[PDB]
């Protein structure tokens, strides 16, 4: 038994992704743990996403707001690639209140106390001189992927139009592995996580909650 | 557009060709008696089917036909004989005609999504076949926008006139299918004539758009997409890529009836208060309220018989009173759901046009945004097709070393029967389009560029191609954009010259041991669906004449339980499974009344009676002056009654 | 062999047709003693009769049809053939 | 198509016979029936030279 | 009442007693049952509350519903029904979504493509009901069909394929045995099956080596057990033997009590073993043994490796063919003038296309190595008018049944049985049958006896002693008054043992010979309607030479009796209506020998002439033999006794010549033979069918106003004996649980268990 | 987060063989560890095995015995089934010298304080008449099961499990019925306990997992409690 602690050692190669080395250990634990932690970030990280959205002027989602040139079906499409997040304990709703000709963007949104926007340059709707859009979203908590919480099952009369919620601060996870000195000196393996967010956490915060989600699993 | 151009033939040929495919013949009985006229086909004023084409290398176009056989020497052009829906194909050569012929109908089945997203790998005719169907905003002067509205979009032509079109938007097809209409332009653009202004439903940019592009694995994944079934990424139903909408409409009427006249109103005979809580005034469903299984749309009254005790006791008791009534509510269907997106109310006060007698007729349009689920029919352009097996979450997928999973993963065992080779084909070519290439030329051009043009190389990443039927790609220029592959971010290659990478096991962490072939495919949504292929009846309404149950109507259809399946029953021997169904689960009058009574209870099912085919067989006898009589052991002559 | 049978292929056809003639005489067997046994439960049957059973140790909520299968098994009771 | 998108052809031949309107099958059988003013310029380039 | 249906989806992780039902659909269908469980709890106050309750799917319900679920069997069947196993029971499992989960295995007996198919779903109600589906329609008690006794359940297209890689053995491979030297030992054991996995799992071994290692709870090859133990089975005992381990963890999935077999599996080999174990075991063993075998063959199919791409496709061909096309085009130089020779012209060309064809098939096999995916799946062996017959077969044989155990009769019928210096039809017409005599060897020592399963360790057993004929029970020899016996008929194709009293055979015989319908079908029609053959051909009358005289005009086949009577001649016969095929083969000449049942020319006979001429009884032989050719030409399986018992039905009817009664009323040889001029007479199934005994059963087969007429004129009384009438008006059957000996038992239990 | 607590229960089939199940999982949890349990259990406890051997008058020899009915092959299969606890954690060289007809069950091997022969029934050889066998073995602690390092190079199995294998269903109706049930079956030999066997490798993924934990320790995860 040659004895030496698994160390891991952080890395950076971009921002909203960083790599992580783990070595060393036996053979043939290379795949199978880097795996594990994989399938875990890629579903258990809590996350903050938007539950359901309330426009004024429209009583649904199959409507036309006057003068935006996105129908409403087409601007809950592209508010699904809205990245927030927040501690929140609670549900709490932003405002998005636009006028005018522009286009209005993700920065235009004003976040409540405990939230945060971290994708202020994407596109929403374009506006024109009759344009005028205000709108209303509930951020809520979260993990993984819930569907739209239709308001039949919880009461949210006619104003609000649920929307599919997906809280998953990781946009993308890999890994390779290399076994260096399969020779009859020793046998060990190493491997190297590459972790990706949206920015709602970094890398290195994502892997931390994914690694006390195992931790605290095995018993 | 398929439908129009489509020939009824009853009244294969070297006349056939190049006039009306037997291509695109339905795949049912009535093949060869139904076909769609070919692309370039021209009607002369008499009747007679004119082909283009050009006279051996003449430039001039004449046409040809029965007269133009008499002195037969060239071709116009190639898919003379291939129709719009069967020219779509890529790769069509490959394909056998069967294929081809399913191909065609798989095509004018799919669904139109919320994305509309355009094919990555096709022909040219997506273009041509949008436009002229008549569903896409064309442009029809030169000018420029002057406003860009989701509602309509206004031109200024330099001539100075002024152009408006308005937009369909979310216009319940025929099929219920949703027709919707995209701005694709800005108020700063200047538009030619003939330019696309607005995409149709399943339209993108200009081409039509029936699919999607997904990443696909062709290795068989433990047997969850066995001998057809399909298993797909739990990322489209997150992603809304194959959601669509699918909208239904409901109507009501009024009076004009048997005993009296009947009113519409929110009034119920007795209901509790929160039943009608998404009831107007009038006692239609409120707009934007969404209405479950078995929720009022309509409320309405009929006249009463007016005409039990035990009933009028409890009403003197706590006060309520033999107000007539019999109720008589639009409801939604059983196994539907949605929101309401529109009414439209005729009344009589208002003058309008109605039937004699109708007092008042509304109308209830319901719309439904239909997530991907496991049972929908996929299909692709060349006639392959089947069911989804499985919805495998994102996490345990098949992924490249990019950590990039796998979006749909089909299966090889249908290869060497029916070859489908042309399936393959653009997979290949999907995942060249994807990732772009370069050629890399040095020293001139590899030998496989010998036949091609010089501005094939070196295209970015997601560029659409176009391969023409029997102009097309071929076999070698496939396999040297095979070699040429666009790395990703950090510059490792995803794909070899074989089309194969070595995909992990999204479940144990290993890699898969040999490299599996992976591409883009454009796969459609047929219109089969779950939703509605779904049935399940415990108890329900029954036909008048025959005491049978009663399939085809708004809720609870009873299954049919034929002499064939009765066979089978009577070769297991089983006599009282087989005399249960025919007897007190159809047509025994006092049976299915005593067996709900029983099974409440939970006390033993009673025996069955006689069923009411055979009661009605003795009279259509007596009817026909047959005396027949039913003798039993003693007792000579017994009566049903 | 046969590690231990699931749910309704418990008892095995096979053990149990060695206590009656066939396998539809299997049928009626289990099938007029489910009778028996779902009438006790419930009460006392028709006119002048006495239901007995179950003989064999209930299961949580075994249906009456599922017990009558294991007293066959057993050979718990014995029927007229023909 | 002015604004058509940007897709490249594996075709090296040419067509020089755009398709014709697939749906003038059925607008060209109508307007001959109605006796269209727009089928009364088929005399324009000319035939027989009676629209009936 | 109380059906619905839904799409199907592979439901590859079922039992194969097991379906997946949709939430919805079981909600809706069980929905008196649920309701009524709720209101035994507090849930809901009253039943009327219940129903809104699980209309209005509250949460509180899904518990209440897997127990009203739990041991509640379903029927499921997928439209259009062609044989009984087209309707199976199995065990519902509450599942998501509104798709039907199908168990993999019994796709092939519901014909189920998984492209957009849908089946239907019957919840059984009374205890009747749930006993019959959980002993005749369950799902794992149905495996071998009913029509050839070949398993049905067999695993077939990607758990071929799989099991085909896990078998097999390639050389060289990581983990490969080396034979020991001077310098190190033998490195390709290992101590047991456990370790050669953690050398799987490690770069070490490969699963499809060569390695051999020692296995305890496997037993060995019966050839070798005997050598190595001969003192009885080894339990704990262990051995060594050189395999793969795919061939050890494919042998753990057979019974313990199996001998081991060291193949790679084909699909005719898999075939083999599961039709061994069906008769050595236990159903419910065969049950699960196909279940492991499912589960190891989806598992090692993603392993296997197997995917398509351009490269195991694409097509050499093109060089070849060009070449081989010059040559026909230059025989146009020839043909012209010259050297035509008019015969080396066609010979020529059938000489040059096949030699092409030679070469293209080497060319096929010289591009692609043997592990190419296309290549290892052919290896491995995994790749509406009928209707119209069966029903008429339906209609003349639904009375069939078994009313009887043994009728004692001592007449069968002789089987051909192996000729040698095999019969390849000896699976059809002498498997599973009974033997009416002793099977006595020339030896004088006896082997099989009479009244004998006669399975297929008989049947090699028999092969050895080196006899070619044997004769066996029939049901067209059978002497029931009422229907067959279980002896005449003999083993049931479905469950491998005797078949029961109960058992209806009529129905279950028209069903295996009408599935197939999907020399062709006309034909099989024209036999079944015993109609006049297209082109006569003639029999000969009596025994003797044969003058073969050729004219223009027609053929002349004069027949010289050995008696020396008048002289037989067969005149004006087509001259292509070419002549019969015969230690010395050959074909028929002047001079040869005939018997009397011998057919002259090449063609179908007048079943007529040959009932005047052979008898009754050798009809049936003659009509089995030529419709039992027609489904081989096509390669289907259908046992003889299928055939046998609707050829029964035709010869049932004797015509009474004239006046005691009068005129030839086609009556009953039974009616008549038991009570005391008449003739033997041959008819269709159709004309066969309107002559049973019930009215209202014949007028619902053919034009019911004839019938309805004479019916109603004689006044004739209908006595409800057939089973069609007992579905007219709801009784019950006349066949298998509605029999007066099964119907009527009477169960109480024993006074030594009621007092405990 | 808050999770739905799952279950960890144990059926003993046998002495050295047991079965695990652990319900309900979330999915998709089942995959996620069963594969790294197994493979933890496998390759990552410790236990002292055998290294190289050897006997009195082999080096020249390859198959053949003379003095015993047994070959070589068949007498490394038999040793190879040896268990032996080592806390010593070098390679020990233990004797084992029996002469005269009989058979040698590893009882006869002399064990040098520290270690022991866990079954001392095991049949190692039969003895020939008048013959005479003494054997040397190394024996040193190791983890999983490491090859033949190419005197007797031999495989060594080092962990005490012997055969590990898992699958997944789906149970827990209630409203979701694709929860995931982990099931687990593991063969180990008598030297340590299957619930102690699975204690280990349990300990061994939380501390390994703790690398990740320690990162941010106040990063949200979530917890059964
Ligand atoms: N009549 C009964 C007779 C059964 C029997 O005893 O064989 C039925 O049919
Ligand atoms: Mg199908
Ligand atoms: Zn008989």
């Amino acid at each position: 038994l040659i004895s030496q602690r698994p160390t891991l050692s952080e890395e950076t190669v971009a921002e909203n992704r960083s790599r992580f080395v783990i070595e060393p250990l036996e053979p043939g634990f290379g795949y199978t743990l880097g795996n594990s932690l994989r399938r875990t970030l890629l579903s258990s990280i809590p996350g903050a996403a938007v539950t359901s959205i309330r426009i004024d002027g429209v009583l649904h989602e199959f409507t036309t707001v006057p003068g935006v040139k996105e129908d409403v079906t087409d601007i809950i499409l592209n508010l699904k690639g809205l990245v927030v997040s927040s501690d929140d304990d609670e549900p709490v709703t932003m405002y998005l209140r636009k006028q005018g000709p522009g286009v209005v963007t993700a920065g235009d949104i004003v976040p409540p106390a405990g939230v945060t926007v971290h994708n202020p340059d994407m596109h929403i709707a374009t506006l024109n001189d009759k344009g005028k859009l205000e709108v209303e979203l509930v951020v809520e908590r979260g993990r993984g992927y819930v569907p739209a919480v239709q308001n039949k099952a919880s009461g949210a009369e006619i104003g609000r139009i649920p929307v599919d919620s997906i809280y998953s601060p990781v946009l993308k996870v890999t890994y390779k592995v290399e076994a260096t000195r399969v020779e009859q000196r020793t046998d060990f393996d190493k491997l190297i996580i590459d972790v990706e967010t949206k920015n709602s956490i970094s890398p290195r915060d994502a892997l931390a909650s994914a690694g006390g989600t195992l931790v605290e699993l095995f018993g | 557009l398929t439908h129009k151009r489509r020939l009824l033939a009853l009244g294969v040929h070297p006349s056939h060709y190049g006039r009306m495919c037997p291509i695109e013949t339905p795949e049912g009985p009535n093949i060869g008696l139904i076909g769609s006229l070919s692309v370039y086909a021209r009607v002369n004023p008499f009747g007679f089917i004119e082909t283009p084409y050009r006279k051996v290398v003449t430039d001039q176009i004449d046409y040809l036909t029965a007269d133009e056989e008499d002195r037969h020497v060239m071709d116009v052009s190639p898919r003379q004989m291939v129709s719009v829906a069967t020219a779509m194909i890529p790769f069509l050569e490959h394909d056998d005609a069967n294929r081809a012929l399913m191909g065609a109908n798989m095509q004018r089945q799919a669904v139109p999504l919320v994305r509309s997203e355009a094919p990555l790998v096709g022909t040219g005719m997506e273009l041509r076949a949008a436009i002229d169907a008549g569903d896409v905003v064309v442009a029809d002067k030169t000018g420029v926008i002057e406003e860009v509205s989701a509602d309509y979009i206004t031109v200024m032509a330099d001539d100075g006139t002024r152009q408006s079109y308005r937009l369909r938007k979310f216009a319940r097809s025929n099929h219920g299918t949703c027709a919707n209409q995209r701005p694709i332009v800005d108020a700063g653009q200047r538009v030619e004539a003939g330019q696309v202004i607005a995409d149709g439903p399943c339209t993108q940019n200009g081409e039509m758009a029936l699919g999607k592009n997904l990443l696909v694995a062709i290795m068989p994944w433990e047997g969850h997409n066995y001998e057809d079934a399909i298993i797909l990424s739990n990322r489209l139903v997150e992603e809304d890529v194959l959601t669509s909408i699918h909208i239904e409409e409901h109507e009501i009427d009024a009076r004009d009836t048997k005993l009296g006249a009947e009113e519409i109103t929110r009034d119920i005979p007795n209901v509790s208060d929160e039943v009608l809580a998404d009831l107007d005034e009038r006692g239609i469903v409120r707009i934007g309220a969404e209405v479950r299984d078995g929720d009022i749309l309509v409320g309405k009254v009929t006249p009463k018989g007016e005409t039990t005790p035990e009933e009028r006791l409890l009403r003197a008791i706590f006060g309520e009173k033999a107000r007539e009534v019999r109720d008589t509510s639009l409801k939604v269907p059983h196994g539907e759901s949605g929101k309401v997106i529109g009414i439209r109310v005729f009344s009589r006060e208002d003058d309008d046009e109605l039937p004699a007698g109708v007092n008042e007729l509304v109308r209830v349009y319901v719309a439904q945004k239909r997530k991907i689920s496991d049972g929908d029919k996929l299909a692709g352009r060349h006639g392959n097709k089947g069911v989804i097996g499985k919805i495998l979450p994102v996490e345990d997928m098949p992924f490249l070393p990019d950590g990039t999973p796998v979006d749909i993963i089909l299966n090889t065992h249908g290869v060497p029967r029916r070859m489908n080779i042309g399936q393959i084909l653009e997979t290949h070519l999907g995942w060249v389009a994807k990732a772009g290439w370069n050629i890399d030329v040095a020293a001139g051009v590899p030998d496989w560029a010998s036949k091609l043009p010089e501005e094939l190389y070196s295209a970015p990443a997601d560029s659409t191609v176009a391969t023409p039927v029997f102009d097309g790609a071929q076999e070698g220029e496939l396999a040297g954009l095979l070699g040429s592959t666009l790395p990703n971010r950090d510059g490792e290659v995803m794909v070899d010259a074989d089309g194969k990478s070595t995909l992990f096991d999204g479940r144990s962490g290993e890699p898969f041991p040999y490299p599996v072939t992976v591409g883009y495919m454009y796969i459609l949504k047929l219109h089969h669906l779950v939703d509605d292929k779904i049935h399940a009846r415990s108890t329900g309404p029954y036909s008048m004449i025959t005491q049978q149950p009663l399939g085809g109507k708004a809720q609870f259809g009873g299954q049919r339980f034929g002499e064939m399946e009765c066979w089978a029953m009577q070769a297991y021997g089983a006599a009282y499974t087989l005399q249960e169904l025919l007897t007190i689960k159809s047509d025994d009058t006092v049976g299915r009344v005593k067996v709900y009574e029983a099974i409440v209870k939970g006390e033993n099912i009673p025996e069955p009676g006689i069923p009411e085919s055979f009661k009605v067989l003795l009279k259509e006898l007596q009817s026909l002056c047959l005396n027949v009589e039913v003798l039993s052991s003693d007792g000579a002559a017994i009566e049903m009654r | 062999a046969y590690d231990t049978p699931l749910g309704i292929t418990n008892p095995p056809i096979d053990e149990l047709l060695s206590r009656a003639s066939s396998k539809y005489a299997l049928v009626i067997y289990a099938a007029k003693r489910a009778r028996q046994i779902n009438d006790y439960y419930n009460q006392l049957g028709d006119g002048i009769l006495e239901y007995v059973g179950p003989l064999v140790e209930p299961g949580l909520q075994e249906k009456p049809l599922s017990i009558a299968l294991r007293e066959i098994h057993g050979d718990l009771l014995e029927h007229t053939e023909g | 198509v002015p604004g058509a998108p940007n897709r490249v052809s594996f075709a090296k031949l040419r067509e020089p016979l755009e398709v014709p309107g697939l749906l003038d099958v059925q607008t060209d059988s109508f307007e001959w029936l109605v006796g269209s003013d727009r089928w009364r310029q088929a005399a324009i380039d000319r035939g027989e030279e009676n629209p009936v | 009442d109380y059906s619905g249906r839904s799409v199907i989806v592979v439901g590859p992780q079922l039992k194969l007693h097991q379906c997946g039902l949709p939430k919805l659909m079981a909600l809706e269908l069980f929905k008196p049952f649920v309701m009524k469980r709720l209101v035994d709890l507090n849930h809901a106050q009253n039943i009327k509350s219940a129903k809104r309750m699980v209309e209005r799917q509250r949460p509180q319900v899904w518990d209440v519903l897997e127990e009203v679920i739990a041991e509640h069997p379903v029927l499921l069947n997928r439209a259009p029904t062609l044989h009984r196993l087209g309707i199976q029971a199995f065990e519902p499992q509450l599942v998501e979504g509104k798709a039907i989960q199908l168990h993999p295995l019994v796709c092939e007996a519901f014909n189920a493509d998984f492209d957009g198919d849908q089946m239907a779903v019957h919840l059984p109600l009374s205890a009747e009901a749930q006993a019959e589906a959980r002993i005749l329609m369950l799902s794992s008690n149905n495996i071998l069909s009913p029509a050839s006794g070949k398993p049905l359940a067999m695993p077939r297209l990607d758990m071929v394929t799989g099991l085909y890689y896990l078998t097999t053995l390639v050389e060289g491979a990581t983990g490969e045995y080396q034979a020991a030297t001077k310098d190190a030992p033998e490195q390709g054991v290992y101590s047991s099956p456990a370790e050669a996995i953690m050398a799987m799992d490690r770069g070490a071994l490969s699963v499809r080596a060569k390695i051999k290692v020692r296995l305890t709870e496997l037993r060995p090859p019966t050839d070798l057990e005997a050598q190595l133990f001969e003192n009885g089975w080894k339990p704990g005992d262990a051995w060594t033997a050189e395999t793969t381990l795919g061939r050890v963890m494919f042998n753990e999935l057979l019974p313990k009590s199996y001998p081991f077999v060291n193949e790679q599996m084909h699909k005719k080999v898999q075939a083999r073993i599961i039709n061994d174990l069906a008769e050595r075991f236990p159903m419910i063993v065969v049950a699960q043994t196909v279940d492991k075998l499912k589960d190891a063959g989806f598992y090692w199919a993603t392993r296997s490796g197997v995917t398509v791409s351009m490269a195991d496709v694409l097509v050499q061909k093109q060089e070849i063919l060009e070449r081989h096309e010059a040559e026909a085009d230059a025989i146009e130089r020839k043909y012209q003038r010259g050297a035509l020779n008019h015969t080396e012209r066609n010979e020529s060309l059938v000489k040059i296309w096949q030699d092409a064809t030679e070469e293209v098939g080497k060319a096929l096999e010289e591009f692609y190595p043997a592990d190419n995916p296309i290549i290892t799946i052919v290896k491995s062996g995994a790749t509406a008018d009928s209707g119209y017959l069966t029903r008429r077969l339906v209609d003349v044989s639904q009375d069939v049944i078994v009313r009887e155990h043994d009728c004692e009769t001592e007449r069968g019928i002789n089987v051909t049985l192996a000729e040698r210096g095999r019969d390849a039809h000896v699976e059809t017409s002498a498997f599973a049958r009974t033997l009416a005599t002793d099977a006595v060897d020339a030896n004088g020592n006896v082997i099989i006896e009479r009244g004998h399963d006669l399975g297929d360790p008989a049947i090699d057993a028999l092969l050895a002693a080196g006899i070619t004929t044997v004769k066996v029970r029939s049901v067209l020899t059978c002497t029931s008054a009422t229907g067959v016996c279980a002896m005449c008929y003999g083993r049931s194709m479905a469950t491998g043992k005797l078949v029961d009293i109960g058992e209806a055979v009529g129905i279950v015989a028209a069903q295996s010979i009408g599935e197939p319908g999907t020399g062709g079908l006309p034909r099989v029609q024209e036999l079944f309607e015993a109609r006049v053959p297209r082109n006569k051909a003639p029999i000969a009358d009596v025994a003797g030479r044969v003058r073969l005289e050729e004219s223009d005009k027609f053929f002349k086949i004069t027949i010289v009796p050995d008696d020396g009577g008048e002289e037989v001649v067969y005149d004006k016969l087509s001259k292509r209506q070419r002549l019969r095929v015969i230690g010395t083969e050959g074909v028929l000449s002047d001079g040869d020998h005939v018997e009397v049942g011998d057919q002259l020319m090449e063609g179908a006979a007048d079943p007529h002439e040959v009932l005047r001429v052979q008898g009754p009884r050798e009809v049936q032989i003659h009509l089995v033999k030529e419709v039992q050719e027609v489904y081989r030409a096509q390669g289907v399986s259908i046992h003889d006794k299928h055939i046998e018992v609707i050829v029964r039905q035709m010869l049932r009817r004797v015509t009474i010549i004239d006046s005691e009664f009068l005129p030839g009323s086609l009556t009953e040889r039974a009616e008549f033979e038991a009570e005391n001029a008449g003739r033997p007479v041959l008819m269709g199934i159709t004309k066969a069918s309107l002559a049973t005994d019930s009215w209202l059963s014949a007028a619902s087969f053919q034009e019911t106003t004839r019938v309805l007429t004479d019916a109603a004129i004689n006044c004739r009384s209908d006595k409800l004996n057939g089973l069609k009438e007992n579905v007219i008006i709801g009784k019950l059957i006349p066949a298998g649980t509605g029999i007066s000996r099964y119907r009527n038992i009477q169960v109480q239990p024993t006074e030594e268990a009621r007092a405990a």
